[PDB]
């Protein structure tokens, strides 16, 4: 068991072709686009397109959540579904399911059909870090630590964290091997099992001094906009560098992997524009 | 064995109405007496070192039969008069004692302890209208048995089941014992465990606690005090009724009533107060990611220290609160981050802005037999007491906040009034907040009418104003990053922690019962130079808010 | 593990021509889109076939010969039991078959878009085609050659295309 996985990591180290197998081999059931699947990655560590089924795969996984949408879920699934027990008559603090999805993956669906009235407590999350609790009697907040992927179309428009706009590509070839896919198709029991849970017992990434100056290159660009470093993706884009980390077993991050993210937001952000 | 106890408990409390210090006689007790009847405040309070030195087993007595002791210290205390004359003038009171040193967490005070005490301590949550609902009375027809003197005491209803004549549905009867009944009040107070005290995640558990009429309002809401046979008839009779075991019994049930230590700590703190320019040492340290506007910092920090003049002269109500305007962002990428150094305070309640479950401003009846769901709570304000009030998602004042904010801004209280409520409150703290506008500053050639996106009635009240230009200024735009970056290195660059710097807030606590007195020599140099101030922003100065 | 059948009433009123999908129907298009298959009859005005109608309206429990094609009358007990014999049988599917398909959608993948009129198809569609396959690959007994299934699938198909 122990000298088994570890001859898994060694083996790699003789394969040269390593640096596409580890993404592929991982959730394949993900269609062509793969950016989608380097955000699900970091997450990980027409509508319903691929992107309802997408919901299965971490819900598999983690059993630990809930599903809701907006127009078909009231404001009691998340927070202040106080209610009464009927066999002993006394009132029960119940609380929701963004409530207890601290520490876990958060799954939304429908993000931006919420009503302009309603859509109010994620908005103070996002915005204050945090999921405070909004009771009869208790005002306090529980702490919120997660991230919010999904895909969508007053100076508000900063409480997104992540846009994306889907085109078509106009290649039918592209279908074709999703079709043969899955004809075609009908050890990693193991990774699932083990390899999870061990790693996230004592692994603590740091902060190395190699990859400070790296953020300073992102915005160094940026400054032909309006002739940056003012907006906050750059405490963000760190946030998510401790991916790379696990990655490799590398605890310093480079330019490489990184500043592809730039252009994933570049793509969205330069439609508009006119 | 209580009628012994019961005896000797009064009688040890009768006979030490009479001081030995404080001279001899009656003199104390004729001011007690005074302070008592007179103004009938009915406020008394017993030094517990003397009790213990004369009877210490007198307070582990009271400790564990205060059940026991309330009803026979309630009428024989009467007797403070040694006189039948004035015992029919006063028809009711209550005293007790005070600054008990022994403490306990309200969670932690379960049903096995029952019969301690405890501070009033945390805030006031879903007041209560006063009612004197049903004490202790009877139900029975005179014409059948007299009323006796022993029954109810508690919330349930008769005891005695002889003379079985209200089983029967078919007859309405109204005779109440309104002439001879001890009808006074009970109320429910959901008060809430003290945040500090409680670690993040918490959800207190609000006690119910019964305060009595003396207890009503005697204090601001909100806060802590801190200063053979018949008929062959066999045994076996049912007829039990389950009605009134489900209400009362599920709860908890209590009465609630309202030196080289100083040397040690003024030594340690004065001295270390004697350093000067610590605001300097703020700036870097409390503001890590600023970047300029020395000016616009200052003014922050400045409205940190406290410090808001009473009416002493019996004039009119000086307004001492801080509302400062900070010209910023065009609310893309917001500054909004120095909220989150507002964060880093103690003693001090975090407001979450403004969308919130909401509570206030649509109070309503609270007695649906069980609950309600709103409550009578304008903690909008009321739960920034003694704190900071930080308030986002400014743009969200379109009607319902409106009203509220402008009112409190006011008269530094809210004037809730549904027909069956209205009290004023004082709450006593800063209101931070900051606006973005649309794009910018550009009234130099577009009119102001429309341009700076405010509402007259709250910016007019804003105490401070700024001037904040924004230009694309490569020079200093390309540091920026460097500072920000500086924050996750802990290991290579931190700031050493030799002491609190909280020390100097507490400084202020004493300072309201001492008077600074400041000459007014100093004070009127500065108004006339005023004068000059004023004088020079009519000769063309750029305009920003023409509030001057 | 069942199998839904959904009849929709018409919303006050009859599908308007004038008036596309996601205009005219108030509810959102793609609730409906989750559904594999999509039936709408339009009463046109042909009056051949409503002739026929009349005369065949009478027929039913007028004689006894219902299966006109001289059916032999039978128990009815065992028209269900020659169903059920049919189902142990357990024929098997052609594998190589799906290949051959796989060639035929690729141009109706580019006419189905390229149009961009209310009647559209995605991926969903893939799903039909292997599902079409359930039904009518079963029937032939043959398992020496497979061709005439590619054809029968597509017809299928073409009816459900521009169904409108």
């Amino acid at each position: 068991f122990s000298e088994k996985r570890v001859e898994l990591l060694k083996e790699l180290s003789r394969k040269p072709d390593i640096y596409e197998r580890l993404a592929s081999a991982l959730a394949p059931s993900i269609y062509e686009h793969e950016d989608i699947k380097k955000g699900i990655l970091l997450q990980l560590f027409d509508p319903g397109t691929s992107k309802s089924q997408l919901l299965q795969y971490v819900y598999n996984l983690v059993p630990r959540g809930q599903y809701t949408s907006g127009k078909g879920s009231s404001a009691v699934g998340l927070t202040a579904y106080v209610m009464k027990d009927p066999e002993t008559r006394q009132l029960v603090l119940q609380t929701g399911a963004l409530v207890l999805s601290d520490n876990g993956i958060c799954c939304i669906d429908e993000f931006d059909k919420m009503n302009e009235s309603t859509r109010s407590v994620l908005h103070e999350v996002m915005e204050q870090q945090t999921l405070s609790i909004a009771k009869a009697g208790i005002i306090c907040q529980l702490n919120a630590r997660t991230s919010v992927l999904a895909a969508a179309n007053h100076t508000l428009l900063s409480r997104f964290d992540l846009i994306f706009l889907l085109l078509d590509p106009q290649d039918e070839a592209y279908d074709r091997r999703l079709a043969h896919h899955l004809v075609a198709l009908y050890l990693d029991m193991a990774v699932l099992k083990d390899y999870i849970a061990y790693a996230h017992s004592t692994i603590m990434p740091r902060l190395s001094e190699e990859a400070s100056q790296a953020l300073i290159e992102a915005y160094v660009d940026m400054r032909k906009i309006g002739s940056s470093a003012y907006p906050r993706q750059l405490e963000s884009l760190i946030r998510l560098a401790e991916a790379h980390a696990k990655v490799r077993l590398s605890n310093k991050v480079e330019a490489i992997d990184v500043e592809e993210a730039k252009r994933l937001h570049r793509e969205a952000l330069k439609q508009s524009a006119t | 064995v209580r009628d012994e106890v019961a005896e000797k408990c009064q009688k040890l409390f009768l006979d030490f109405l009479e001081e030995f210090q404080s001279s001899d006689g009656e003199i104390k007790y004729l001011q007690l007496a005074e302070e008592l009847i007179r103004p009938e405040r009915n406020t008394l309070v017993v030094s517990f070192v003397d009790l213990e030195q004369f009877n210490q087993q007198l307070s582990t007595t009271i400790q564990e039969e205060f059940y026991r002791v309330y009803p026979y210290l309630c009428r024989a205390l009467k007797t403070f008069v040694k006189d039948r004359k004035e015992i029919p003038l006063a028809k009711d009171f209550y005293v007790a004692f005070q600054d008990l040193p022994t403490r306990h967490k309200i969670r932690e005070l379960t049903s096995s302890r029952i019969g301690l005490l405890t501070r009033i301590s945390g805030q006031v949550v879903r007041t209560h209208p006063v009612h004197p609902e049903l004490v202790s009375g009877t139900f029975l027809c005179l014409d059948c048995q007299t009323v006796i003197r022993d029954v109810e005491q508690q919330f349930k209803y008769t005891q005695p089941n002889i003379c079985r004549n209200p089983v029967c549905a078919n007859r309405r009867r109204f005779l109440l014992d309104t002439n001879k009944s001890r009808f006074v009040d009970f109320q429910k107070v959901r008060i809430q465990e003290t945040q500090a005290e409680l670690p993040r995640g918490s959800i207190p558990r609000s006690l119910e606690v019964i305060l009595r009429a003396e207890a009503v309002e005697s204090a601001q809401a909100g806060d802590k005090c801190d200063f053979g046979v018949d008929g062959y008839e066999t045994e076996g009779i049912r007829g039990l009724r389950a009605l009134g075991v489900r209400d009362l019994s599920y709860r908890l049930v209590f009465l609630a009533c309202c030196n080289q230590m100083t040397v040690k700590e003024w030594e340690k703190v004065f001295e270390m107060s004697q350093d000067k320019n610590l605001y300097h040492n703020l700036c870097t340290s409390l503001f890590p990611t600023i970047h300029g506007n020395d000016e616009v910092k200052r003014g922050v920090l400045l409205m940190l220290f406290g410090g808001v003049p009473k009416t002493t002269g019996e004039g009119t109500s000086l307004r001492g609160d801080i509302n400062v305007c900070i010209v910023g962002d065009p609310s893309t990428a917001k500054s909004q981050f120095l909220k989150h150094v507002e964060e880093f305070s103690p003693r001090a309640v975090y407001t979450s802005g403004k969308a919130s479950s909401a509570a206030g401003l649509t109070a309503a009846v609270v007695r649906d037999e069980e609950s309600h769901e709103f409550v009578i709570e304008a903690g909008a304000l009321m739960l920034a007491d003694n704190g900071v009030c930080c308030i986002d998602e400014f743009d969200k004042m379109d009607v319902r906040d409106q009203v509220a904010i402008h009112e409190a801004m006011e008269q530094q209280t809210i004037s809730i009034t549904k027909a069956g409520v209205k009290a004023t409150l004082n709450a006593r703290t800063s209101i931070l907040a900051a606006a973005n506008p649309i794009s910018g500053h550009y009234d130099r050639s577009k009119s102001l009418k429309q341009n700076i996106n405010l509402s007259a009635p709250i910016m007019s009240r804003f105490d401070l104003f700024f001037i904040l230009v924004d230009e694309c200024n490569e020079v200093t735009d390309y540091a920026i990053a460097r500072r920000i970056v500086d924050l996750h290195s802990r290991i290579e660059e931190s700031i050493d922690r030799v002491y609190s710097l909280d020390d100097i807030r507490r400084y202020l606590l004493f300072a309201r019962q001492f008077k600074p007195k400041i000459s007014k020599e100093s004070e009127d140099f500065i108004v006339e130079q005023y004068k000059h101030l004023r004088q020079r922003d009519g000769s063309g100065v750029t305009k920003s808010s023409w509030r001057i | 593990r069942c199998s839904i059948l959904a009849a929709a009433n018409p919303a006050y009123g009859r599908y308007n021509p004038r008036r596309s999908l996601e205009q005219n129907i108030q509810l959102p298009a793609a609730l409906l889109s989750r559904f594999d298959l999509l039936w709408l009859i339009q009463d046109r005005p042909d009056r051949d076939n409503d002739l026929r109608l009349a005369q065949h309206i009478t027929y039913v429990h007028q004689h006894s010969r219902q299966p006109p094609s001289q059916f032999e009358p039978l128990d009815m007990k065992l028209m269900r039991r020659y169903i059920a014999m049919c189902r142990e049988k357990q024929p098997m599917v052609p594998e190589s078959l799906a290949d051959y398909i796989t060639a035929a959608y690729v141009e109706m993948r580019r006419e189905a878009w390229a149009s961009k009129d209310a009647t559209y198809t995605s991926a969903r569609t893939l799903l039909a085609i292997l599902r079409l396959s359930t039904a009518l690959a079963r029937l032939r007994m043959v398992d020496v050659v497979e061709k005439e299934d590619v054809n029968e699938a597509i017809r299928l198909m073409e009816m459900s295309k521009d169904s409108l």
